[PDB]
């Protein structure tokens, strides 16, 4: 169960967004799964904090928690906000809204 | 070689104002085109601000104001000298925001022209006008008849009583004190409505009927200005000029208007509009030619003025005129005379109250405030190509059974060798075509003609080809426009035909006749539909202002479609480029359109969006959007991006029904 | 259960990195100890993806997982290395050690 | 004014060498100190490594190779005519990779001195020793006595059957190829050691001995150079001065050595000391001088050689010259010298046998091969400032019941106007002190004396107070140091002197006596404790190099702790700071000290570390950490770095016992 990157497709309708997330519909906004088990692999560059907090959880289970499996980078996409005043807010690039790529923190 | 194309109401000497322009062409070999459409006050600001539009104007004051509200007049700068030539009180006539805007040419003031035949004692007043009525009556004619269709005609009743537009103090206007609704004007208008009611006038006069009336000999009266006394001239009439009467004791307040010319900021013949208004136009011998043509009142030329106030006619137009108030230039005017007209109609005809109509009338009257001034942009700054469907004027026909399509274009471009691409598309399936091209500049051409039976008619000196052919080719005669149309008819049925001015490129498509119309004629600002799609090299002048009182820095790019002649509903494509924009640039996208107009949009940044109809993007494209309801006028649009949060207005510009529009920015 | 910095005192014996750093025997290495549930704070600063996938999980436990509470911002500190020649390889600044801030992605 | 120190065997003419310092103090008033220490070659580097040194030494050639190479020796760049005035072969004994390093003064090898009395046929092979040293000690005298604590006396056999130091070709030393455990060689010492088992010698004749021997007729032989010729002069021996005997029918082959001067790289003097030597030392009177104290042998000026040549002792050096083999001036002789010295001395004294002493110095003699050529690296390049306990001269003394303690210092500037930071430190509790201090360059002086009973000794002129006192004060006489120290010591017990060098601050603590030592004598290098801590104005000149087939660029920092003359445990401290150093900078430190130093580290970047002892830093301060043991040498480090994969040795001084250290760094 090593950490990667999964598909996680969202509605914003379903999550309270659609009154000022106008467009789009759905959007894919994957999500990073897995477990974060020493030895961590080389493509999710595991940050050493990560990998002693791991070690100390082998050690200490029920005291110490394990490494998170979490997005490292963000991507942004093309939406349609809505101001308080009413106004149609297009942001070409909305940052901070789709996973690029998956690690352990 | 230049052109210089000129507009004045059709009621006015523009033929002694062409022969001026004739020696204007001899002396500096510069053609001059004098025209007088209908409505051209109203019709000159679409264009204009197209970059379609004459050199120079000629019109009243009162509207000038909003044309160069809009940015649509040059700044005049004439010497000291020159402007102690004419009068102060008329440059500043012309003069609005500190700027000199137009050249004064004359003065006008309604008078009063009686038959001195039919009335030998003109009445002095109003109230005894229907008496008079009664009495020619009984021996077969009408005491008084004038247009009751423009309001010029009844503000001199109206502001005599106490009547006026807009509040004058401080040496500035004030728009929301109107005096429309006031005592006077609701009795002058009353009287007037009296007058129609009792069959003393009919609601239907309008300026033709009578000046046919009274040049006939049918009415004893009529009001009208110096233009008109040369028509009276040709007429059997005896006619006085004389003083407007009184109305409650007072004497009747006609608007003052003062002819000017104003330069077109489109136009790049500025020099030389500067040079024949100026020199030709403003000279004893100008004037002294439109005067001979049409009676100008009083000039704005001292001297020339010195000798024509010997006329007694002129001497009475500047009696009316000195009782009466110069027309206020502020933009508001046209809102104002519209509004005015109405009521003025509405309580003739019998459909509204004149309490009613005049209270309309205030309210009406002052609106849509100017929130800033546009100034030209260059293009540095910005820039803006298109590809449209519109022409300056344009006809497309069908020809059925016919053997060969004749297709003509009138094409005008700077004084300068300019370049163009043509291309000719074939249609599906034999039929030969012939091809009739005029320019008023040397050109250099690149002909795209493919599988087409072609023949030619063009200038052999003119005209440059980069592939040239050598057989069916025809050298084009030296005849007027029209001419031009009847000689091309005389091989062939013409299937459409247009003048474009400065193309970029054209794109002639053979076989898409629109509709079912078997004869072409010429139509200003006609859509030429699928036919014909060209690239014009100048486009419209960018504009721009910023908004006082707005906080923070927002940048507002403003577009707006003019409209379309009756199409079904089309879809505009819209390209933005903001070069050298902050990463978080916070500006706004205004795309105004006629009903019809559904928008497409594609930009590269975060900004806001704002349209009417519907807009869509190449990002999610399916899944339209519902527009909302935006203000027509360009003050209007201005006054929404005040509502937008707008402190800058980076770009304004307005074109005609356009597939395509590119927009790239600057100003870091 | 906010997400929040907690203190974690790590030992580079119980971890086996004792034989490669040397320097110290031990140091604080905050963990970030929470649980993310929208409404997410203002000093998390949570991405728009945590939100969605938080909310996303409030309607469907069973099928999508909960945002997580991580470091979102590491720090350096000195320790001694040694390479596999054998040489004492001081890093003044090791970096990504320990936590500076939490957040939930 | 100026300065010229300088450093030459005792055994040598260094009165007419002084001499000419005289000559040439007249011209130039530079004045010339000529001393003659104990082990000169082997303390010259250690000195001169730290600044401290004599503006010129003198020496054979075969060490400046080895100091050069510690980039110790300036270039020398003598006239193409100059060079005329000498041989070739001499500057090529001074060439060293191709940079003239030396100035040849003289060439110097072995004779046979005979005592022509007792001896008037000397042997012509060395067979026949043994028999005449049974003869003549049945007449109550020795055959045979020279030196045999230094190998060069003993080498000329040695090599008389084959032996040879470092096989030789193809231009260049072969070290990995030595000859000194072949057959030739161990044939020679194995005769030396029949010498002395059989009595015919004793092992622990030295120069001395051999030279008080033969020089009053004691024994009938000896072998020496040139100058020991006038020591017999003023003997009643009648000596005869002839060549060395042969070796199993071989002429002896003595190591030819050249007399030269090389100047320190360390010195500001370099144009002065060029000047003495070429234009004073190398011409015909000067060498006259030198000579005239002590015979040169055969000179390296051609002139004053050819009227030398008539001398037959002269010309009997040329004959054994010629049969033997000029000293290679590689580095590595050091080595060689040393291990066969260790060998001969074992060898006689009968702990080793001829074959194990040879074979170990057939092991020991290549060693420590030449890692990189060290060069001087510029102050912008490379920057060092420390503080130190050491002195060029010093001692330390305790003063039981004085009632007045005495404070010498010697200082010793560039010929200009320095400044000085002068504190003296009271200590615990009414002692009045005695402060004289000499200068060669005037100084601006900042004395700082607290709550101290002080009187000054000083010149008036010379010296300039920032914070002048009036009473207490006196002139210093014009004495030499010595007499100085002497006149001192007439008011009152010396508790501490010390000789510095260009000081740039100066911290004198009171009371702080070492130990238990009654009397104040000068030590060279000597460790002045808790006394005295200085900094210097100029530090070891910075030097650096490229290491050769490295790959990768790896910057090497190297500091190196001079032998610190026996004291307790002391902490280094070091700080470093890289200017202008690369984010991932792959650089380390080379900390080298005696076993009694730790080291306590501050830099400000990530970087490797190398040192002996143990060493600390400011982060986690305690936990120390054991060291590793590191080369002695200074090529031995070098090979370190080059172990450490470093490219490039940015960084190399050489310090003695210092408490705080700094190093700035450059080359971006
Ligand atoms: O009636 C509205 C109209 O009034 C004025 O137009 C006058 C013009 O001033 C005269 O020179 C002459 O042309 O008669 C016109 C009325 O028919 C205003 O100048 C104009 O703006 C306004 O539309
Ligand atoms: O014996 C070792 C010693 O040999 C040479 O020293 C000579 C020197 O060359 C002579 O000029 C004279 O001073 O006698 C010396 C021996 O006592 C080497 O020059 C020297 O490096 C080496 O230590
Ligand atoms: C052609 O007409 C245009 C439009 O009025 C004018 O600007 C230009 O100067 C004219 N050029 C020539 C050569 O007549
Ligand atoms: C262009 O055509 C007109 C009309 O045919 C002709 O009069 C004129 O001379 C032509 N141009 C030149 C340069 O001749
Ligand atoms: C003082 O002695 C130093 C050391 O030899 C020398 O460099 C300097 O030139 C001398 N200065 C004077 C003024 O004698
Ligand atoms: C410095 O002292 C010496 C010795 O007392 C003296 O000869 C010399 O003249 C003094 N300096 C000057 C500039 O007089």
């Amino acid at each position: 169960s090593h950490c990667q990157k999964t598909s996680l497709r969202v509605n914003f309708e379903d999550i309270g967004w659609d009154s000022w997330i106008i467009a789009p519909k759905e959007y894919e906004a994957y999500e990073c799964k897995g477990g974060c088990f020493f030895p961590l692999a080389d493509d999710v560059t595991p940050t050493k904090h990560a990998i002693v907090q791991t070690l100390v959880h082998l050690k200490f289970p029920t005291k110490v928690g394990k490494a998170c499996c979490v997005p490292t980078k963000l991507s942004p996409i093309s939406v349609l906000y809505k101001d308080d005043m009413g106004v149609p807010t297009l942001k070409y690039h909305y940052e901070g809204m789709s996973v690029a790529e998956c690690g352990c923190r | 070689e230049g052109k210089l194309v000129i507009w004045i109401n059709g009621d006015k000497g523009y033929n002694g104002l062409a022969e001026v322009g004739k020696k204007f062409e001899k002396d500096t070999g510069i053609k001059v085109t004098v025209e007088h459409p209908d409505k051209l006050e109203e019709k000159f600001p679409q264009v204009a601000a197209t970059g379609d539009g004459p050199d120079i104007i000629f019109w009243a004051h009162d509207r000038f104001g909003g044309y160069a509200q809009s940015g649509l007049l040059a700044e005049i700068t004439p010497a000291a000298a020159f402007q102690d030539k004419l009068y102060p009180f008329t440059w500043d006539a012309v003069r609005y925001n500190g700027k000199l805007i137009a050249y004064p040419i004359a003065v006008e003031a309604l008078s009063l022209i009686y038959n001195k035949d039919l009335l030998p004692n003109p009445p002095k007043t109003w109230e005894e006008i229907p008496a008079l009525d009664k009495e020619l009556k009984a021996k077969g004619k009408s005491a008084l008849m004038f247009n009751l269709q423009e309001p010029y005609f009844t503000w001199p009743l109206i502001a005599a009583d106490g009547g006026y537009a807009f509040k004058y103090a401080a040496g500035k206007y004030d728009i929301k004190d109107v005096g429309v609704d006031n005592a006077g004007a609701k009795a002058g208008l009353t009287f007037l409505v009296d007058l129609i009611k009792n069959k003393h006038m009919n609601a239907d006069t309008d300026y033709s009927i009578a000046e046919h009336a009274f040049n006939h000999g049918e009415t004893a009266m009529t009001i009208n200005g110096p233009w008109a006394w040369s028509n009276i001239d040709t007429s059997a009439v005896n006619y006085g000029v004389t003083v407007l009467p009184t109305f409650k004791g007072q004497p009747s307040k006609p608007f003052v208007g003062v002819l000017s010319a104003g330069i077109n900021a489109a136009s790049p013949n500025k020099e030389l509009a500067k040079e024949f208004l100026e020199n030709y136009l403003l000279t004893d011998e100008g004037l002294e030619a439109v005067n001979k043509d049409k009676p100008l009142g009083a000039v704005a030329l001292k001297s020339y003025e010195e000798e024509l106030v010997k006329d007694p006619r002129v001497a009475a137009t500047m009696e009316n005129a000195q009782k009466g108030e110069i027309m206020p230039n502020i933009p508001q005017m046209s809102a104002f005379w519209y509004a005015v007209r109405t009521a003025v109609i509405n309580a003739a005809s019998g459909r509204q109250t004149v309490d009613a109509a005049l209270a309309a009338a205030q309210t009406n009257a002052a609106a849509e405030t100017v929130h800033c001034d546009l100034q030209p942009v260059g293009p540095e700054r910005g820039e803006v190509t298109y590809t449209t469907s519109q022409v300056s004027k344009g006809c497309v026909a069908q020809a059925p059974n016919a053997i060969l399509e004749v297709h003509v274009l009138f094409l005008e471009f700077p004084t300068g060798p300019s370049q163009l691409e043509l291309t000719l598309q074939a249609s599906k399936q034999p039929r030969e075509v012939l091809l009739v091209l005029s320019v008023n500049s040397s050109v250099f051409l690149h002909l795209q003609a493919l599988g087409i039976p072609l023949h030619l008619a063009y200038n052999s000196s003119l005209v440059t080809f980069q592939e040239p052919p050598g057989v069916n080719t025809t050298e084009l005669p030296s005849f007027p426009k029209t001419q031009i149309l009847e000689w091309a008819a005389e091989r062939g049925p013409i299937t459409s035909a247009a003048e474009l001015n400065d193309p970029q490129s054209i794109l002639l498509r053979l076989g898409q006749a629109q509709g079912s119309l078997s004869f072409c004629m010429l139509e200003a600002s006609q859509d030429m539909g699928r036919t014909l799609e060209w690239r014009p090299r100048t486009p419209a002048l960018v504009r721009g202002c910023h908004l006082e009182g707005v906080a923070g820095h927002k940048e507002a790019h403003i577009l707006r479609v003019l409209p379309g002649h009756s199409a079904g509903p089309r879809t505009v494509t819209v390209k933005v480029e903001l070069s050298c924009a902050p990463g978080d640039l916070d500006a706004v996208l205004i795309l105004q359109g006629p009903p019809y107009v559904s928008w497409l949009i594609d930009a590269n940044h975060n900004m806001q969006i704002w349209t009417t109809g519907e807009y869509s993007f190449k990002i999610f494209p399916e899944k339209n959007i519902r527009g909302f309801k935006l203000p027509d006028t360009p003050q209007g649009l201005l006054g929404e991006a005040r509502m937008l949060n707008a402190s800058i207005v980076a770009s304004f510009v307005e074109l005609p029904l356009a597939s395509i529009v590119s927009l790239h920015a600057s100003s870091c």
